[PDB]
């Protein structure tokens, strides 16, 4: 009644038998842009099923020596399917998301992952270590795509802010003795009603082990983490040639 | 008109935001009710599932035998007005005679309130904040001495010409707003509106403003939002000649009519730069104090 | 709905996820002394939360070679907290109890314990073995306190009465493949409405393994048994100096 | 008189004994009733938790 | 509510805690012969509880190298109890059945069995292998009794028909990680209202491993399969001496 879930959107369907629940972000479900909030006058295209569907990015391995990974939205879908063509062919973009993270393990495995949504996850750097260099992150760290990027210092989230207060955003846990899926539903969060998908990323998705993975020699040592995500209430406006960046 | 059934039975264009929660009034703290002993099965309010990502809905009425407490403790001082409507240092401008800082008698200050840690860490608790403000300019000599000098505080919005000198043509303030004050007067105090082309300022911007390739040259642009570049503050000694007093202008901003969205983790590391969440990676300090062992104090 | 329980009395709270049910003894819940049953005329003190609360005595280890343990009530609380001061400062005493026994083990552990309440558990002795000596038990065997005492001959319960007919009193089982807690609620049982807590013990609490503990080499070999008990509807009368025995 | 709420809403002094069971008359042994076959799920009266 | 079942018929009772459900065959419960369908005029005997009761035949071992087993009905009960005397003493016979198959294993065991009811399971032979000999099966292969018979070629069910299409009849699965019992209720299926129990067998009962049994060295390697079956709505007509075949 609460540990089982089927998520159907589009031509896609996820099953889970070992769920917790669904987190609906900031108590707002995704919606479409009202005529009061809108400023642009062009008619937006609303492709219902060709972009609002579950996309599967890649698979990270939870090892003992893991530190964490982050993915930036909507950068993860700007080279993938029909979404990443409407987003390149258009200038404006608006959508929510349903993120769904998968990690399966046995009943003889232990560990926990914090799966959180951090809006406007701006990436800082070590500043040379001494704090004198005003270094900056390259493009393959702020918009790393579907491959994601490995956190160097996950205590401060590579932004000088503590991981411990990160439950103030959306989150779930994947505790392997309780659940193997983490489902968060995110609305469109920005000061503007639409924005560019290639220049601006609305939020980040952190997957950090707070408790480390452990097992005894003989069990399956490959414990994959798979990110699977669906746009929701997508909208595109301002059509011109396809530019990638 | 709509004919096919998938289009009639469609949720496309549902602009109304469906909210789960509703804001109710809480002028006081919640009162405690009387509780007795519980010795049954099935009803177990102490056990939670924190993996859900929610917080515990357990109260003290269900964990101990409690009395009635009629609370009259007000939640009025935790509002965002009461927390932010408190003037703090956001800027400091030095106008010396000899040196390098500003040896000509004018000074331009790009408006950013992220140069002082005590007001910055208060605003970076949120990612979006919309407010009207009240700026106050406390002018004085290095020693704190009040002297008989006239100044001109010109607001230079973006696009308008910045003054290249004290004798400049931009100082005629025909359309830009200005304030003339003597240092012998009370500090100038003006109210400012919400002046963003957006619906709120934003202290964090995960993105670039410009299209194109992003090489190591134009990596300064990471994080820069032009919706927060509200322009320039300019100050001069009103006169054709050189002043005789050194000067300092200190700027104090008080927010009013505040709205905020999307709380964040609070900064635990020392800031280093303006509009840059960089940190010292070698000298990473823990968020609090430490112990010798976990079984002691 | 029946395997989960929270027991809240006072400033104390027990959780269990692997329970059976609660045994309410002789179908009587604890109560206070009526004016018809009362004979003493002094006003009794009824301290609600300072004595009616869960107290944790000690921890016995279930080994392979175990035989059983008994604890005598109210002797277990005559040196503990505010109960054991009101009981020493007063002469009369009346209370029920909620006993709660804890034994945790894995799903690869097997064993059973009989957890029973025997009223007026008078302790006999081996009588020299031949039955000629009219030996007697010492004070550290009839009132052994919170430490309890190890049964010498648990077949006859060290009283000449068979363990097998002991289910005629209150009892639960702790079968490690089914439950890990045993909750019994006992009313005040005596021919009198009040009595001394230091001289007279109303009942005993037997914890006997009928089925022996077994596990394979590698599992946690320390399987503790913990006694945790709460007075109920306590009442004290007849105040004078504090005497311990 | 009682004023505070923890004292008004108190079960202290409840002398009435709350009994779960009730004694009913059994002058004879219980009669046996007619039973037929059962071939369903869920209802399993032979399985107990001792 | 659905994994637990008690089957009571007669003086017999089966419990199961790890069931799937009950299969009622061809959506018909067993019944008695109507006066319209009847042709024989003798009064039939309907012994309610002495023949309609659960009978336990034998126990086959599921090894790694297993191929399958079949049992023929009513040949399994023609030498057993009161049923197999009324069936020998009479000429005509009519009954349904409740079959119930048992296979217990651990949670560290894996495997699947197809438990199916094949009406008129006529037994073919290899025809010499070349297909030239018109060989025939002996009597100890077409009516093998309670011992059952081991399939030589279970792909074709020793009849030239594929196992894969056998779910078109009644069936359940015994998947050891889900269930350990398989309950099928079969009505009387024949072109006639009554028939001989010794000459004609109405249906067969196949137990075939589709997925092979596997376990690691140390677990219980003896995984028995036990057949347990109850007649239903039995009827016998035409009384004469007892003949066995
Ligand atoms: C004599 C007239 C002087 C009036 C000058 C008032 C200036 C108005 C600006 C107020 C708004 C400040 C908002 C600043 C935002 C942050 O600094 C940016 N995000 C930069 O990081």
């Amino acid at each position: 009644s609460d540990r089982v879930a089927q998520l159907t959107i589009g031509n896609s369907t996820i099953t889970t038998q070992e769920a917790a629940n669904i987190i609906v972000g900031y108590g707002e479900w995704p919606s479409y842009c009202s005529d009061d909030d809108a400023t642009a006058v062009d008619k937006p295209t609303r492709p219902d099923v060709s972009v609002n569907r579950f996309y599967t990015l890649d698979t990270k391995l939870w090892e003992k020596s893991s530190k964490g990974w982050y993915w930036k939205f909507p950068d993860v879908l700007t080279e993938t399917g029909v979404f990443g063509q409407n987003a390149q062919f258009h200038y404006l973009y608006r959508s929510g998301f349903c993120i769904h993270v998968q990690c399966n393990a046995s009943k003889f495995h232990q560990g926990a992952l914090l799966v959180a949504i951090l809006p406007e996850y701006v990436i800082g750097t070590v500043a040379g270590g001494t704090g004198t260099e005003d270094s900056h992150p390259p493009y393959k760290q702020t918009q790393p795509g579907a491959d994601g990027f490995e956190l160097q210092h996950p205590y401060v989230l590579d932004a000088g802010i503590p991981i411990s207060q990160l439950t103030v955003c959306h989150h779930q846990r994947i505790n392997l003795r309780t659940n193997n899926c983490a489902t968060i539903i995110v609305p469109y969060m920005n000061t503007l009603p639409f924005d560019s998908a290639l220049n601006h990323c609305n939020f980040g998705l952190l997957v950090v082990p707070i408790s480390p993975l452990d097992f005894d020699q003989g069990a399956t040592p490959v414990i994959p983490i798979t990110i699977t995500l669906a746009p929701m209430c997508s909208e595109f406006a301002g059509l011109r040639q396809a530019v990638t960046q | 008109g709509d004919r096919v059934a998938d289009v009639i039975e469609s949720s496309i264009g549902d602009s109304v935001s469906r909210a789960l929660t509703q804001a109710l009034p809480a002028p006081t703290g919640q009162n405690t009710q009387v509780s007795s002993h519980r010795l049954d099965t099935g009803e177990v309010p102490a056990l939670q599932a924190a993996e859900i990502g929610a917080s515990s809905n357990t109260s003290d009425e269900s964990m101990i035998e409690t009395r009635c407490v009629l609370n009259s403790h007000s939640t009025a001082e935790t509002t965002l007005d009461s927390f932010f409507s408190r003037a703090g240092l956001v800027g400091e401008i030095d106008l010396p005679l000899e040196g390098t800082t500003n040896p000509n008698g004018y000074a331009n200050w790009d408006i950013d309130i992220t140069g002082y840690a005590q007001m910055r860490r208060k605003v970076e608790l949120f990612t979006y904040m919309r407010f009207d403000a009240e700026f106050t300019f406390v002018a004085c000599t290095p020693t704190g001495q009040v002297v008989p000098q006239l100044l001109q505080y010109m607001f230079v919005p973006p696009g308008a010409p910045k003054p290249e000198s004290r004798e400049s043509l931009a100082w005629q303030t025909a359309t830009n707003p200005s304030v003339f004050v003597k240092l012998t007067d009370p500090p100038a105090q003006v109210s400012v509106p919400f002046m963003s082309p957006a619906s709120a300022y934003q202290w964090f911007y995960d993105g670039y403003p410009t299209f194109g390739e992003h090489k190591q040259e134009k990596d300064l642009e990471y994080g820069a939002c032009p919706n927060n570049m509200m322009g320039t503050f300019s100050v001069r000694t009103v006169g054709s000649s050189k002043s005789k007093y050194p000067l300092v202008v200190r700027i104090y901003m008080r927010m009013k009519h505040v709205r905020a969205w999307i709380p964040r983790p609070m900064r635990n590391q020392n800031y280093l730069f303006k509009a840059n969440p960089n940190y010292a990676g070698n000298s990473i300090k823990p968020t609090g104090t430490s112990r010798s062992a976990i079984t002691t104090l």
